[PDB]
């Protein structure tokens, strides 16, 4: 299961919304990216090598902010189908499929983007409420990583 | 059950609104004190913790004060549930105020809370005792951090 | 044109109530107060360091100024029970020991609820000859 | 049982049933017309005050003078002090009319009859027939009420 | 006639509510009283030995206290019933019969306590009218002295 | 007392208040939060229908039984005939149960305030006590309910 | 007839708020001479009353700037009927103002406004007699507290 | 930028006639403007003891409003009539002569009254340029 | 009669009436849709601006015209001065058509009719009649009207 | 509590837009502003004689404000591209060149902005640890 509330999921809808709608910025949206990954690096400089792939060598580089947009499609995806538990539930399947192949990704690897979002989200947002992220994202964050 | 809700801090809300007294102490007090009462009735030893203000004579000026400082405090958290943010620096605020106490435990809130189930009922309406526990227990967990147990 | 009288303290208790509203916005009733606080008095801040007194738009501080208006809400409802209120004006009084309060301080406060106040209630009808005076014995309590 | 915390609850809810102004009418209005078909009989006992046009301001005035006793009596329940008096008062006020206490308890069920009816499913039953007792006892001192 | 413009009436009973409803506070009720009374007597202390039936001795003993209140609820059921003409009259006629048996109370002890409520009304409500309240008010402080 | 009009009566209003579709889980809602406030220890009671989530399908469903039970009765209060048998083979259902028969008290408490409560002012406090018993005492066979 | 009502007071504000002119002096002191005319021709000896004003020359400077004066006094009462707490200050005030002039007797206000009923209806449009009349008297009583008679 | 020509009079006369409302509002117009006198000169507020100066809250000193944007409406009202205005303009003097009003005050009641009147037609239109020097015109004819 | 007051009276009543904007066409159409009524023959008169389409821009351009002489000259009624000179004016405009002054009365009428039609009961018919008089005598210079 | 990092650039720019609206208020927006530095500091008045800086209810003095506003809104438009920004800001920089604005006159206006920005979106929401080292970064930008 991956919902919250009703009404705690409108919450964080009407928050994510605030920074990432379809009607943002080809600029905005990659900032939001490059800070959530920037800061899930200061973290944990042992999880560069993961994104090798994804020219992670230079952040700016096409090939990486091409994957950060990749993962904002994705938390967008799955933020707004909060409402809508049963396909949120295939919305994860995918997702921890997708990851759960990508050897060296691990269980807590998560754990720590979670905490670099909620670090840094209420940056960016409005009036920020940590309760119903928290009680809508660890829903999910939980769901995503369904493996290791 | 699981975690205080938006729906249900709005309901935690409002069974708290209707039973406060915003212009007098009389109810508060009776209230605080139905609550401690049945503390001290099921916890013994807990009396031993409120020396400094009294509770041995629940009647005392030195312990209405108190009551009435406690339930503004409850007061302070159930609202500020709807600002989450602001809730975490005051529940945060309390839990110090709650380390500097030699005696009181995590343990201690868990019985607390059971006393309040068995007082609001009598005295709030329409009471959800369900909805009520799981923000209870959310302005608990904040309010004891560092707590023994 | 003062003595906080049995009447003028039913007054603001009822006051203090409509202005102190239900439980939303408490938050911009603090900000008035505080807000104007400091419009006054610029270096008042400097004694609120611990809650970010810098800006008083934040969780830290909207915590702290919810502590306080709280503890005018017990004052002003403990008005009426003369014993019960000075137990409670000398743990405030306490609160605020070491702390360098001076008298003027005080009267800013107590001046800033009271723009507060009548802020959300309105001039028509505002009883200043029953605040100002029962406030005073609010603040001369924590007064020490 | 009336435990401290059944008054306030008693009087929050009156408050509410009671209403602030025609509602106070409708209500007093309601209450009777539930005790003269819960007790026909009771009907006769209040010719004085011409009970036999129930929309007669002779009536209407008694109605309105009992709903401020029912009133003035709950608001006190939190002061024993008081409500002691003023219950003895009732009392002196009824006792020369030699009424069987039966009817104060018509009178219980009809009262729970309109204060739940107007106050709605949170009206707390057992609160307050405890309380409402206090108030009988105090008022013709009988069984527990 | 105990009547007063239909809006008049309007105004007193807003005003009236707004410090004596019943859901106020017993202990607010008490001090209205409390306050009438003592005002009423440091006017007129030549009155007090006429309340030596309810421990007036002891303006605080349970007995007076029992008594204002008696009074505060008359006052309310008049206020409230100044629109209905014909009720109010009942009500007075009561009134009235029940103070013209008290051995004593003179048709200006009325006149007193009608200065009293409106030199201290104002200080408990809210935007005080006198005049709608003068209006109101002599209608039925008239009415229930309908003797001596 | 349970009169031939008090049944009719009685049922009349339980019709109105029970309502027709939604209405009823709104009811049933209703008086079981109630009774859980009214005796918080007979909660505990109802664990075999997951009464620690009064939201769960598994005690709605509880609800409902013992709603349909109360509608089946009440509706045959005017055939003495069924109204025993059912009572009856409620009693066959409820004594092995081992319930203390207060808990009966509580529930009719709980009823009338639920009825009363969503039915209006012209709740017939009187009828539905005494009818109420009849059906307690047919399921408990206790004092006279 | 009996007090001026809360109903007639509305009534009295809008009779006299719509003949009023916000910006310019004209209708004022075509008004406030009407009522003077009036006044001083049913009155004698009441002419010898505003002599600090030339009374005598109704159109002189000195008087006018009189007129308009008391027609701003009655506005303000006018409009203060609607909080009487006030209006008591206020038409004290005036009350002392007159006290101060010898000659002005209770029973020449009693005149003043007799002429107020003949002029009013000449330039007020659906005028309400009746009502004006019980709310003027208010203000009257209150302007008229010590003066002789 | 000034000389309170015909027109400006005209244009004061109507922006006024908006500001001094209908006849109900004038008690908040009033408050507004002496609250705001007061708030830059507090000690101005020593002239009214004879009327709560201490406390416009209360009928005393609402009375006293009263009285003044009353004589201002007369002024305005008289702007179109030099002879007549000046005339009245005189006595108002009088009515000031004892009392100490430094030219300070009425620069500070001057701002207020058009603070007031602001607040209430709006920034958008307020001919700043008519109401400052008219107001002048009155408040130099009061000067003596 | 047409006293000071009478005057203020006018120029307030008309005020109301012949309204702000569209109001003011209205009014004309209204006026004059009398005056031909009250007088069919005085049409006529007109054809020199077309009366024969009452809805002809030459004809409303007529309406306008004389409602704004109408208008101009009432709102000068408090000042004898501009009103004589004016009035006089007017007088050397209509002289030349050489018109029975009857149809001035005509006039008079339709426009007691369109006005308190639209300014309501509170419409001051003397005053009306006498300082439209004042208008028409200066027009006219006949009876009084 | 500072640093004009790219996060608080961002929000920064999204309560800007809020404020400047879509097209309309700006007069009020600006009037706001402006109003409210005049009232904190007089004499500043003094540098805007060539836009009557005496009465900012002026097309003259609103023309001027809007360009400020204007330039105002590209800085924080450009706050995401440092390059771009700077050369701007250089610009601005010429621009008052000559004219003495000191320290404390960016300081005034700066506050002034903030109060104006939370008048219009609210001091709910309104990220003060934002906008203050933000606008400095465009204030010590025109600096020099
Ligand atoms: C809640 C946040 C997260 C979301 C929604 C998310 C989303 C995604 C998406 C959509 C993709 C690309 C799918 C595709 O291949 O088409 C992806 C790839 C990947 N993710 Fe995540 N992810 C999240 C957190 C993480 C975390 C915490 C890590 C570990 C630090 C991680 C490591 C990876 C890696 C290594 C790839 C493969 C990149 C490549 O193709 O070379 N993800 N993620
Ligand atoms: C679990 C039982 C609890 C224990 C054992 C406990 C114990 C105490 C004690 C001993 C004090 C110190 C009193 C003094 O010396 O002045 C205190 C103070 C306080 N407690 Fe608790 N507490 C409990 C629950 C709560 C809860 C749930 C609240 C309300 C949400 C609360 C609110 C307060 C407040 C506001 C103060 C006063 C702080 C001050 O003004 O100095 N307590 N508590
Ligand atoms: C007149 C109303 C006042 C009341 C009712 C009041 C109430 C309070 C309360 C309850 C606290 C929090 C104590 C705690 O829980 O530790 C507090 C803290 C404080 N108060 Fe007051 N206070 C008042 C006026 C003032 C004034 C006049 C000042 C200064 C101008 C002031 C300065 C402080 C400071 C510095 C703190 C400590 C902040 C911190 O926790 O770091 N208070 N006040
Ligand atoms: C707790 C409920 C009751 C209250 C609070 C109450 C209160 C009162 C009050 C205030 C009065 C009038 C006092 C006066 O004379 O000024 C009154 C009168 C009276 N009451 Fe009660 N009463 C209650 C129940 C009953 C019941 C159950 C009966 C009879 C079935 C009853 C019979 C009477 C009668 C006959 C009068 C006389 C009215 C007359 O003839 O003037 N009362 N009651
Ligand atoms: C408008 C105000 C007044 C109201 C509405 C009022 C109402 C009442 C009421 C309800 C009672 C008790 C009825 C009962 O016996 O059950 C009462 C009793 C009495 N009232 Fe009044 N009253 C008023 C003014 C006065 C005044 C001015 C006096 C004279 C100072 C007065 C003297 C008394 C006395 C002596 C009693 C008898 C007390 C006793 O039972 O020993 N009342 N009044
Ligand atoms: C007149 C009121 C009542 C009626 C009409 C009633 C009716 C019913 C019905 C229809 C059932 C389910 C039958 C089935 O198993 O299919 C039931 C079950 C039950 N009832 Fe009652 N009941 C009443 C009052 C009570 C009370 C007061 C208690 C206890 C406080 C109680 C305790 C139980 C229990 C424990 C079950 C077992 C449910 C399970 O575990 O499956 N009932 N009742
Ligand atoms: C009954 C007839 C009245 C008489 C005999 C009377 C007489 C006077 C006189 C002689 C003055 C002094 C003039 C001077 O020397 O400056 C005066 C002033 C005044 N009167 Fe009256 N008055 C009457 C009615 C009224 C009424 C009904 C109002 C309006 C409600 C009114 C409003 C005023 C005002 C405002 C002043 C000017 C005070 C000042 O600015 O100094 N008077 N009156
Ligand atoms: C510019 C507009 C002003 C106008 C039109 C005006 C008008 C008036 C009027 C009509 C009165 C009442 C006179 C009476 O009826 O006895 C008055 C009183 C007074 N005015 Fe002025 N005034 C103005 C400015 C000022 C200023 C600048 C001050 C002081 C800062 C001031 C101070 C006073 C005082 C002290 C009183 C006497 C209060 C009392 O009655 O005790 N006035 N004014
Ligand atoms: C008091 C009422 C009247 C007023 C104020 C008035 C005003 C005017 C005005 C302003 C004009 C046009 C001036 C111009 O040529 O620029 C006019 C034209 C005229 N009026 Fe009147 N008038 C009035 C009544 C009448 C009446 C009663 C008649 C005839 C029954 C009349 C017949 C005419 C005619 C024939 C014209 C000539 C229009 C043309 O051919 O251009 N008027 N009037
Ligand atoms: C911090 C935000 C500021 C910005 C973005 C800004 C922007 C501008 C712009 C674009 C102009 C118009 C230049 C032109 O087109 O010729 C201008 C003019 C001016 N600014 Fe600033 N400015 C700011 C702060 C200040 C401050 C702090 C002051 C003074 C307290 C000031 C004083 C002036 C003056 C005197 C002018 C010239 C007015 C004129 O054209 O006569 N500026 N400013
Ligand atoms: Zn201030
Ligand atoms: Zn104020
Ligand atoms: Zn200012
Ligand atoms: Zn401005
Ligand atoms: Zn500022
Ligand atoms: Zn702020």
């Amino acid at each position: 299961a991956a919902n919250c509330a009703d009404a705690a999921a409108a919450i964080v809808q009407a928050q994510w919304e605030d920074v990432w709608s379809a009607a943002a910025a080809a600029a905005s949206r990659v900032s939001a990216g490059e800070e959530v990954f920037a800061a899930l690096f200061k973290m944990v400089p042992a999880a560069k090598n993961l994104f090798t792939r994804v020219n992670v060598a230079d952040i700016n580089s096409p090939e990486f902010q091409g994957h950060v947009v990749r993962v904002m499609g994705g938390l967008d995806i799955l933020i707004n189908a909060l409402d809508d538990i049963p396909t949120l539930e295939s919305m994860l399947d995918h997702l921890a499929g997708q990851h759960a192949v990508r050897d060296g990704v691990t269980g807590a690897g998560f754990q720590l983007m979670a905490t670099v979002l909620m670090e840094s989200l209420p940056q960016v947002v409005e009036g920020f409420n940590p309760d119903a992220w928290a009680s809508c994202l660890a829903g999910i964050a939980a769901a995503i990583s369904s493996a290791l | 059950a699981a975690s205080c809700t938006t729906e249900d801090r709005r309901e935690m809300q409002l069974m708290w609104g209707n039973v406060w007294s915003a212009q007098f102490t009389g109810r508060r007090i009776a209230i605080a004190q139905a609550v401690f009462k049945d503390l001290f009735a099921n916890v013994p030893d807990a009396v031993g913790l409120f020396g400094a203000v009294k509770g041995d004579e629940v009647n005392s000026n030195e312990f209405k004060a108190h009551c009435i400082r406690v339930v503004n405090g409850l007061d302070s958290s159930i609202g500020l549930l709807s600002d989450p943010a602001t809730l975490n620096e005051q529940l945060s605020h309390l839990a110090t105020q709650h380390k500097a106490r030699s005696g009181v435990t995590k343990g201690g809130f868990s019985a607390i809370a059971q006393s309040f189930l068995r007082v609001m009922p009598q005295v709030a309406s329409c009471f959800n005792p369900d909805a009520w526990s799981r923000c209870f227990n959310r302005i608990t967990t904040g309010m004891t951090e560092p707590l023994p147990a | 044109d003062y003595v906080c009288g049995p009447l003028q303290r039913l007054k603001v208790k009822r006051q203090w109530a409509e202005a102190y509203g239900s439980g939303n916005s408490r938050e911009e009733f603090g900000h008035f107060i505080w807000s104007h606080v400091f419009q006054h008095s610029p270096a008042a801040r400097d004694m609120f360091k611990r809650v970010r007194g810098d800006n008083i738009h934040t969780p830290a501080f909207r915590a702290h100024a919810t502590r306080v208006l709280g503890g005018l809400d017990m004052c002003i409802a403990l008005l009426d029970d003369e014993p019960v209120l000075n137990t409670q004006l000398a743990h405030l009084a306490k609160q605020h020991e070491t702390r360098g309060v001076e008298a003027a301080h005080y009267d800013t406060v107590n001046h800033a609820v009271m723009m507060g106040v009548e802020n959300v209630i309105g001039s028509e009808v505002f009883d200043q000859d029953a605040w100002k005076p029962c406030l005073n014995v609010i603040t001369n309590g924590i007064q020490g | 049982a009336c435990a401290m915390l059944e008054r306030a609850k008693v009087k929050d809810e009156w408050a509410k049933a009671y209403g602030i102004g025609a509602a106070r009418s409708k209500f007093g209005d309601a209450l009777w017309r539930n005790v003269f078909n819960y007790a026909p009989n009771a009907r006769d006992i209040f010719e004085s005050v011409n009970s036999k046009d129930m929309a007669s301001p002779e009536f209407k005035a008694h109605i309105a003078r009992v709903l401020g006793g029912l009133d003035r009596v709950i608001s006190m329940l939190d002061n024993q002090a008081t409500l002691d008096a003023d219950l003895a008062h009732l009392k002196s006020q009824h006792d020369p009319r030699t009424i069987d206490p039966v009817n104060f308890v018509v009178f219980r069920k009809a009262l729970i009859a309109t204060v739940a009816g107007t106050f709605g499913v949170c009206f707390d039953v057992p609160a307050w027939q405890g309380c409402y007792n206090i108030i009988a006892k105090g008022i013709t001192g009988s069984d527990a009420a």
